[PDB]
């Protein structure tokens, strides 16, 4: 039961668990679990450092730590069995050269779409991505589209999401360019014709989440989640060079964490903007934000200094 | 033949080292934020250098007494000679051209 005011060492009612929740989009939901209060249970795999970086987030006896696998069909079950809602953001890029990467997105989401079901979780939560189509692409974004029919079977309540391409701070997605001091600026494929996609800016997305985290009244009715307008151009790519004026890792180096020869250079070209009809955003909302003002302050180079743009 | 020999073997060992250590983390998949946070502890810093003239004089000062000390350079080759009157009555007139031009800028160094 909510009590007092939802700055900082108060209840507000709701536990959590945030699977993953280490790279990129789980630190930033959780750290808006760490203010409105909560319990957030952050489980993770296999690093015992690299969390420490979210820990002044919670106030205090707040968010707590497990250790898990998640091809054990236990550690999923030691935890949840106290939680209200539960969402899951699991799952990464490229396939790994020890999880062969066809189920982490069909066996994985199931694995945790086990007892979670079962010993009365609710408001389960799942995400999808705006461009995955079971027909024949991608073969990254193959296999996600899967869960969307594959898993929607189990939990009949879900309000599974499905955003757009989304840029961050630290993400990988738009900084995939501006990293590109190479050859040259070769587009996808040498086209300028189908970029861009919709690009919301991250907020809004982990301000989605704790929007229908007691939403009320959403449960088996999935969202989408519109951009800014509107669809977008190649300057995209130009407009990289045009303001930037041209986890466990190891000790020394890691082998390889490529940039993919492979999915990653059509992942990001497969455009496919899709169905209007989801209500997705505005009614989850209120939130949608720009391009143009918001691509200064992550996109920061040698000059430090002169904008003018 | 053998100096060049002893010496780009050296370079190469220096040459070599500074990407075994700059380069070899630099391409580490740790985080590396862009942030503008780095040039310590005087964080902002917007000048020109300005002109500071007791910085600049003790350079001039020194480049001329340089000089002459090349050209003092070949006293001990010059001991072997023939008639050494012209060396002794010479020799030390570049000194005493050298003191002397100390003396009369010594009144005026400033704070050096
Ligand atoms: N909705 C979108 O816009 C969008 C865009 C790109 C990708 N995605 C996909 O939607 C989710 C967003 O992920 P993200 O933005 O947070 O980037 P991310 O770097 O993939 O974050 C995933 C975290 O979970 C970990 N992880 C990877 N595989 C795991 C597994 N089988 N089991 C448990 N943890 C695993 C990762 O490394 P650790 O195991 O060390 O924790 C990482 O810590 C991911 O599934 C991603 O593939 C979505």
């Amino acid at each position: 039961i909510p009590h007092g005011k939802g700055g900082r060492s108060s209840v507000s009612g709701i536990v959590a668990t945030v699977f993953g929740a280490t790279g990129f989009l789980g630190r930033y939901v959780v750290n808006h679990l760490g203010r409105m209060g909560s319990q957030v249970i952050v489980p993770h795999r296999c690093e015992p450092y690299d969390t420490m970086h979210l820990r002044p987030m919670g106030d205090l006896g707040q968010i707590i730590f497990m250790d898990w696998n998640g091809r054990d069909k236990d550690s999923i079950r030691r935890a949840v069995e106290h939680s209200s809602v539960v969402i899951n953001l699991v799952g990464r890029e490229w396939e790994t050269q020890n999880f062969d990467f066809e189920d982490v997105f069909v066996k994985i989401p199931q694995a945790i779409a086990q007892v979670s079901k079962e010993a009365g979780v609710e408001k389960f939560i799942h995400i999808s991505h705006l461009n995955a189509d079971i027909k024949s692409s991608s073969k990254y974004l193959r296999s996600k589209a899967v869960g969307e029919k594959e898993v929607r079977e189990t939990f009949p309540e879900a309000t599974i999401i499905k955003p757009a391409e989304i840029f961050g701070r630290e993400d990988r997605f738009l900084n995939y360019f501006a990293n590109i001091r190479w050859f040259g600026g070769v587009p996808l494929i040498s086209l300028g014709k189908k970029t861009v996609k919709q690009p919301v800016y991250i907020v809004d997305v982990t301000k989605g989440i704790i929007n229908a985290i007691k939403d009320p009244d959403a449960r088996g009715k999935t969202f989408a989640f519109v951009g800014p307008s509107r669809y977008l151009l190649f300057d995209l790519v130009q407009y990289v060079f045009a303001v930037a004026h041209r986890i466990g890792r190891l000790f020394e180096i890691s082998p390889f964490e490529p940039w993919t020869t492979r999915d990653k250079v059509e992942r990001i070209h497969t455009t496919d903007k899709i169905l209007p009809h989801l209500p997705g955003l505005e009614d989850l909302g209120v939130e949608a934000t720009p391009l143009e003002l918001k691509a200064i302050e992550v996109l920061r180079r040698h000059r430090t200094y002169r904008w003018l743009s | 033949m053998n100096l060049m020999l002893a010496l780009l073997t050296n370079f190469t060992l220096a040459t070599l080292l500074v990407i075994i250590a700059f380069w070899l983390p630099q391409l580490n998949v740790y985080s590396e934020k862009t942030s503008p946070y780095e040039c310590g502890f005087d964080p902002m810093g917007s000048a020109r250098l300005p002109f500071s003239m007791k910085f600049f004089l003790v350079a001039i000062t020194f480049l001329l007494f340089d000089l002459e000390i090349a050209l003092l350079l070949p006293l001990p080759w010059a001991s072997q000679t023939a008639n050494l009157n012209t060396m002794l009555t010479m020799a030390l007139f570049l000194i005493i051209l050298l003191a002397v031009s100390l003396a009369y800028e010594w009144t005026q160094k400033g704070l050096e």
